[PDB]
């Protein structure tokens, strides 16, 4: 239920980031709910079961990993394994980081975002827990 | 058909049985030619098949026909789903990450594959160069016995004999050892596949 | 005679040699050292 | 499909075996990929005497008088080869058979009387690894003969022991490539 901070480099749109804050449920391999933001505009949502596995197949790679690289895109650290190109589409309120293997159109995830209007308290709380992070890590650093 | 008969070596381990694989995939298709011991089929492969296939066939699978299509290119356990002859054959490799499954909509057409594979001479010509190395040496056989008849090791010592004896009484309770047609025996072995060349 | 393998030509002239020298009215007696009953393949008929 | 040696004939390397089984219910005949079929006795008889235009007989003797006496071993025959059909079904005297039957993706007795021999096929191969190594007792007691026995060598096949090496040296690579159809090793029935 926790948010994780995980800002997804979009080479599409260099000016409006997009923050994979997710808000997992107790669940991994199963749908977990991935929310998103930009710094005017939030897309969170609830991923369903049985429907992020047919994208994978699109992918057409391992399962298992598949799994792993949801928490590590979707947690602090974009994976250096697999690397998808995080192109956030406010187009079409459709988070899509994809690892276009072979040229070929590959879809990763089915995520139903949704845009809103304030989360400006939401990335303030994010990035304030980075940085208490950071804090409680400096005086960790002194004591130790 | 013509990505089947114009595409033509082991022997894979399906469910029930084992039969030789032998397909050649390329980028335009793939039909795998399984010879069941029971049924003559048709494999065929087209982007229409692939794509439904891949896309539908199990609820969490789905993916374009390139896919599969440019991934075997670049190529465990094997289900059967058969129906005795519509046979929708499943090839459970290790493709996209997953095992493979798929649909192939079968064996091939009878004529030309039964040519290709079920249609040899070349055992009986190994038993004449056999017999060659035989026939004569058991003249020179002869002629050391006439020299002498000394033999460090005269225990492992015998008569010259021919390939008559295995002829009548090898050329029985031997070939039945592998003569049902079920599973099937390993067939891994024959490469010397001579009607295949 | 002890040894733990057969070490073999040479095994052509010692089979000839083992041989004459059994029929001069010598016995002989070997076990191998590895323990079953698996080497004694240069040996089968040197020995009586 | 009733009862089910090997009997062959040489004609555009077709599926066409000349091999029948003396039955009751018509023709076995595998001259055929190989069609099957399953006829009453009585319908075969008058099936015959009906076809037979000059005399009724028992299918019995035609069963022994065409069963391996004329085709297998020594004028157009009644081919009718559409899609590997083997209709020799003319009321008339072709090279002395007097065999009138009306002949009419099948692979229940091309799978267990075809596509096995190529599943039967492993231990012929199995039996020619058994001759060589067999051969290779003679090779120990030549070489002693030759190194020890101080015997006298015909030196014709004075030859190293045979193997996998010599075994695709002599094989015979144009019949490497051999006809697998049904011709001999009729005798292949081995």
């Amino acid at each position: 239920m926790e948010r994780k901070i995980s800002r997804i480099h979009l080479v599409s749109e260099p000016s409006i980031t997009h923050f994979l804050q997710v808000s997992w449920e107790k669940t991994l391999e199963s749908g977990f709910v991935i929310t998103l933001t930009d710094g005017h505009s939030a897309w969170t949502g609830t991923v369903s079961e049985s429907e992020i596995s047919q994208e994978a197949d699109d992918m057409a790679m391992e399962k298992g990993k598949y799994v792993g690289e949801l928490r590590k895109a979707l947690l602090s650290g974009a994976g250096p394994a697999d690397v998808y190109t995080f192109n956030f589409s406010k187009e079409s309120c459709y988070f899509f980081f994809e690892k276009n293997l072979k040229d070929v159109s590959f879809r990763l995830g089915s995520f139903n975002l949704e845009k809103v209007e304030n989360p400006a308290e939401v990335i303030r709380e994010l990035i304030c827990y980075c940085l208490d992070t950071i804090a409680e890590n400096q005086a960790k650093n002194e004591h130790l | 058909e013509e990505l089947e008969q114009g595409l033509l070596p082991w022997w894979l381990q399906l469910a029930e049985n084992s039969l030789l694989a032998k397909v050649f995939i390329t980028k335009q298709g793939y039909a795998l030619l399984v010879s069941d011991l029971q049924q003559v089929w048709h494999e065929q492969v087209d982007t229409s098949v692939v794509s439904q296939r891949a896309k539908e066939l199990n609820k969490r699978l789905t993916a374009p026909p390139a896919a599969f299509l440019c991934h075997l290119d670049n190529l465990a356990t094997f289900s059967c789903d058969c129906v005795a002859d519509a046979l929708i054959l499943r090839v459970r490799s290790e493709l996209s990450g997953l095992p493979f499954y798929w649909n192939f909509h079968c064996l091939a057409s009878p004529s030309l594959v039964s040519q290709h594979l079920i249609r040899s001479l070349a055992l009986q010509c190994q038993v004449r160069e056999l017999a060659t190395l035989l026939h004569m040496k058991d003249l020179e056989i002869q002629d050391y016995q006439e020299s002498g008849a000394t033999l460090i090791r005269d225990r492992l010592k015998t008569e010259p004999f021919e390939e008559n004896s295995f002829l009548e009484q090898f050329m029985i309770e031997k070939l039945p050892e592998a003569c049902s047609i079920g599973d099937g025996k390993p067939f891994v072995m024959n490469l010397q596949a001579v009607t295949t060349q | 005679l002890f040894t733990n393998e057969d070490n073999p030509a040479k095994a052509s002239r010692a089979r000839t040699k083992a041989g004459d020298l059994r029929d001069t009215g010598i016995f002989l007696d070997l076990m191998h050292l590895k323990k079953g009953f698996d080497i004694s393949l240069f040996y089968r008929d040197i020995i009586s």
